[PDB]
């Protein structure tokens, strides 16, 4: 099992993007995916992150990124996406995707590599 | 003071079939059948296809006329004939083993 | 024009499912086509709510 | 919510290592312990504050409960030098802890 | 089947959002949902390694035959439809006897956490019928985490159970 | 399996008539016996679609060749025999698988309602160990009409039972 | 899953060198195992009968010249293709085979469990790892009682009413 | 499934006749058949009823046709046969057959169109 | 043995309808109601005394346990317009009751 | 379902003879073998056992016996050897192997034929 | 030590025959009984003490736990003219008894 980000890039501030994290699999339906962050000097941050499409709390966000973070969900296409909007230089940082099974409470154990 | 042991239920409406009993909601399942395409003749790993549009394999092996199309093709992926491929032996005749000339050419990149 | 790795007469399929009804031609790495229309394999509880 | 007590550590091969966290609330056995090495994806060591993830060595040991979590790393190794973080999965917004590095 | 899932427990808890099974607590200072997450972890693990294995034990053009050797048609026609007839044949007994063996192993996992939480109070609680025990002492919240994690303390409570019994 | 049939209750009644799986009183208006149609027809029903399933999944001549056609004949037979072979096993196999689960399902349809049984009278009954309670308080025809119905009322006779325990 | 084997029970005993199942007791006349010899009897026939079913419900190539491409596929493909189900069914009686294995020790584990326990009753207590500790004296004669059923609970009722 | 009853028609008074219930599927030993018959201007009413083959009571009658009619059975045929003796003239109605499964009180939900 | 009351009922659309049935003897929720169209064959609605058959609206219950049977028609609708009956399957000899008319 | 035994014959006191016991199937490594004697006038005699791989005690003997005679097995080939050693004349008798499945407490139905 | 009692007896045909083992210790319910006819292969007749063997007739009934057991033949017939021996399958030396010789 593989997931793989893509969408990144230089931006400039007050700008926008789209990540994308990509699961290589059948079984993405059951992913609840997590979207953290490492800026160059800090620790991990956690930003947002998406449930299955039959919960109750679809979505959860970081008091950092409340209200300019979306994050987003795709299981025809596999896909995860965080749109960040009125970006800032803070942001500058590698983001990563990480996905637990069927809960928030279980292991956060398939991490992808990063961009 | 109490305790009480359950489990959980959402709101999902994705339904399975059991030996015993049909249509039983679950809360959670994968789909093991895949019935979508994009109707669309695509390249097999980056290679395209051979395409003989009016021709089929003996027109086109041959060089009939309507053929001049497919004189240049080098590599292909697989070959695709239309069902309404009637250029072929022009000239009135039999091609002799001619099955075995496709089976021949379906091993051939 | 396309990328794909699995061709049917009437199209290409992009999954990783083991099985489909699409067509029985294939080209490439395809999954087996089967004459189901309904194929669903449980992992969370009955929904009773 | 999550304060990692270290936050930096020297310590020798072959030692005992005690890096602890302390959460505001009480977490129920929701804590997770991560080693990442530099500029790779975080290795997840510990989960639900006592297991341990498969393929991980038996010198990783976590114990805690409520607001007390602690991983010990008996008999350091070389390539146990790295950071380590410490997740929360209990309250709607996760987090994680400030970061310990483990220096030689 | 082991009775509980649509047995004595008569309903799921949509309120209960951090695991399949769980517990729900009442006492004097809050109410609240909180999972079995051992069991839950458990549950995941061998769900997902039943689909690794179906889809890992599954694991192609037609020929052209002029209008005499119509009998070789005939016998590839007969092999494509057998084999397709056998594959499809398997896969729905497969995905049928599979969903039956996956609900009965939830319905076990319920049933067993009820059986191990009884298991611990003994006297000290009565059992209502519907998944619930009413404790007969003061079940605090460090009560509830104790019968929960498993360390219950049957000699700690007996006495106060034993005179509200 | 769940020790129920061949278990703790060792035999089977010819007396009951009226169902699959049932209940025997033994008041001072009379014996009897009465099964539970609630789960006997829930059972009729599952077992019909166990049947109707192992019906629905399962829905030629001969060709001739010459002398000089041998190997063509010997794949046309040995595509005939592979195909033989693998619907026999397949019904043998499913036959074998289903009878099992068959009975299981019995098994635990009995077991549940002992167990139903048991949780409704907690201790104003005795275990006797064969199958069957016997009441510590005398109660009428009324009160095992409560029983099979699940409406038992425990406070009723709580008083009356403990004298007599 | 009846949760005996790997619950409850929380391990198995390798001093019991008699039998699948069986019993551990400590009396004041002496320690020992003693495996009961019905289940465990019974368990082997069956596991016998499964094992027989299984083995009891269980060819050279031919050659084709230049022209005859088209039968040297079709063989080829008849070939794999009764290979392909010919391993899968293997490979999936085996799997299924195997947990009902397991699942029918387990039950069998259960189910001796219980019927101790509905004998006892309330003259032992559920230590709840499989042990019922007595508030009576039981001597070896009450343990052997207690392993054939023919437990005789009004004998120790006083006597373990007055402990309890 | 379906029942489907044959051998009606007209007949003397004081004369026989035996009426024939087919069912289609295999499950035909599990029915428990039963005849009713509707007179114009009255209402349903029960005549007999056959047991399955493993059983104690293999056949009753209501009090009104008891000893003129004889209900039968044949698996291997499939088919459930009600033999009607001494006719009179109140025994014109329409005859339907029901069926329940294994035992008389389950629902007897397939009845036949009636002759 | 089976007393079904009232022999006749008219009522109107969207009213609620009740049909009692009274036993001589004491039969356990062994009831079952029974929709009859003119001609056609009876249509089993409520068996158990109170379990809805499948395809049947839930505008139709059914209520009692020992003697006394109540079928209830919440909503009435033109489709409802027919004869019902009420059957036990109790005692040997099995019966019908007399009917009731619906208008 | 049979045990065949060979090796034996015609050996000089004081010499040496190796007897096998051949199981056809393919649960031998389940057996429990046993050898039995039955000297000519005398009764049955139970001699030797060897138990399965897995197990604590491997192998027992008969106090007659015992420091002369040892048993092995051999599951790869599907055989259970006796190797006799300073035979008497005592020891002319009739040689039997019994298997008694998983343990030595469960039936010991299977008898060949002897040698 | 296990004593076979008659060791000798003689009966007719139709009569009842009782063979009786006695242990030195206890040993609970683990006497099996065979029959062997000269020169070959002994047969299982009664195992666990109590339980039949498949095949064999309900004439041959097994009884007693601890040291005393009992083999009883009720309705004699010509083919039970046979030796029987009692084998222990308790103690880690196994052993047979004496031998019981029935005549006629």
């Amino acid at each position: 099992e593989k997931l793989v980000e893509s969408g990144g890039g230089l931006v400039q501030p007050g700008g926008s993007l789209r990540l994308s994290c990509v699961g290589s699999g059948i079984t993405f339906s059951s992913y609840v995916v997590s979207w953290v962050r490492q800026a160059p000097g800090k620790g991990l941050e956690w930003l947002a992150g998406v449930n299955t499409v039959s919960s109750i709390s679809r979505t959860d966000y970081a008091d950092s990124v409340k209200g300019r973070f979306t994050i987003s969900r795709d299981d025809s296409q596999n896909t995860a996406y965080l749109q960040m909007n009125a970006l800032r230089t803070e942001d500058t940082a590698r983001y990563y995707c990480a996905r637990s099974l069927y809960f928030y409470s279980m292991r956060m154990d398939l991490w992808g590599p990063g961009v | 003071d109490t305790l009480c042991i359950g489990y959980h239920a959402n709101n999902s409406t994705d339904t399975v079939d059991t030996v015993l009993e049909k249509n039983v909601t679950v809360t959670h399942s994968v789909n093991l059948l895949e019935d979508k395409h994009n109707g669309k003749l695509c390249k097999l790993r980056g290679v395209a296809p051979l395409h003989l549009g009016k021709c089929n394999i003996a027109g086109w092996i041959l060089g009939n006329p309507e053929c001049e199309s497919l004189s240049t093709a080098r590599s292909w992926s697989y070959i695709v004939e239309t069902s309404n491929s009637d250029n072929g032996t022009c000239y009135p005749g039999d091609f002799i083993n001619y099955e075995e000339l496709r089976e021949q050419l379906s091993s051939v990149s | 024009d396309c990328n794909t790795t699995c061709q049917t007469p009437e199209g290409a399929i992009n999954t990783s499912l083991p099985f489909q009804n699409v067509h029985p031609i294939t080209i490439g790495k395809c999954p087996k086509y089967v004459k189901s229309t309904k194929l669903r394999l449980a992992t969370g509880l009955r929904n009773v709510p | 919510q999550l304060t990692q007590s270290p936050a930096s550590l020297a310590a020798s091969l072959g030692d005992t290592v005690s890096i602890t966290c302390r959460a505001s609330q009480s977490i129920s056995s929701s804590l997770a312990w991560y080693q990442q090495q530099p500029g790779k994806a975080p290795k997840l060591l510990i989960y639900a504050a006592s297991s341990l993830q498969s393929g991980v060595p038996s010198r990783f040991k976590g114990s805690g409960s409520g607001t007390d979590f602690t991983l010990t790393i008996s008999g350091l190794q070389a390539e146990d030098v790295a950071s380590y973080y410490c997740l929360q999965q209990n309250s709607a917004p996760y987090g994680f802890g400030a970061g310990t590095k483990l220096e030689l | 089947l082991f009775g509980a899932i649509a047995g004595f427990i008569e309903g799921g808890w949509t309120g209960m959002v951090d695991g399949w099974y769980g517990y729900h607590h009442q006492n004097e200072q809050g109410s609240g949902y909180a999972a079995d997450l051992k069991s839950t972890q458990n549950a995941i693990d061998k769900i997902t390694n039943k689909v690794n294995s179906v889809i890992e034990k599954m694991n192609a053009v037609g020929k052209e035959f002029n209008h005499l050797e119509k009998r070789i048609e005939n016998l590839n026609k007969k092999v494509d439809d057998g084999f397709l007839d056998i594959w499809t044949y398997n896969a729905e007994l497969l995905v049928l006897l599979e969903n039956e063996r996956t609900l009965d192993y939830h319905d076990s996992n319920v049933k067993n956490l009820y059986e191990k939480v009884r298991n611990q109070l003994k006297n000290n609680a009565k059992e209502i019928g519907n998944g619930c025990f009413e404790f007969y002492h003061k079940c605090d919240n460090t009560c509830m985490e104790s019968v929960k994690n498993g360390t219950y303390d049957y000699p700690k409570y007996s006495e106060e159970a034993k005179l509200n019994r």
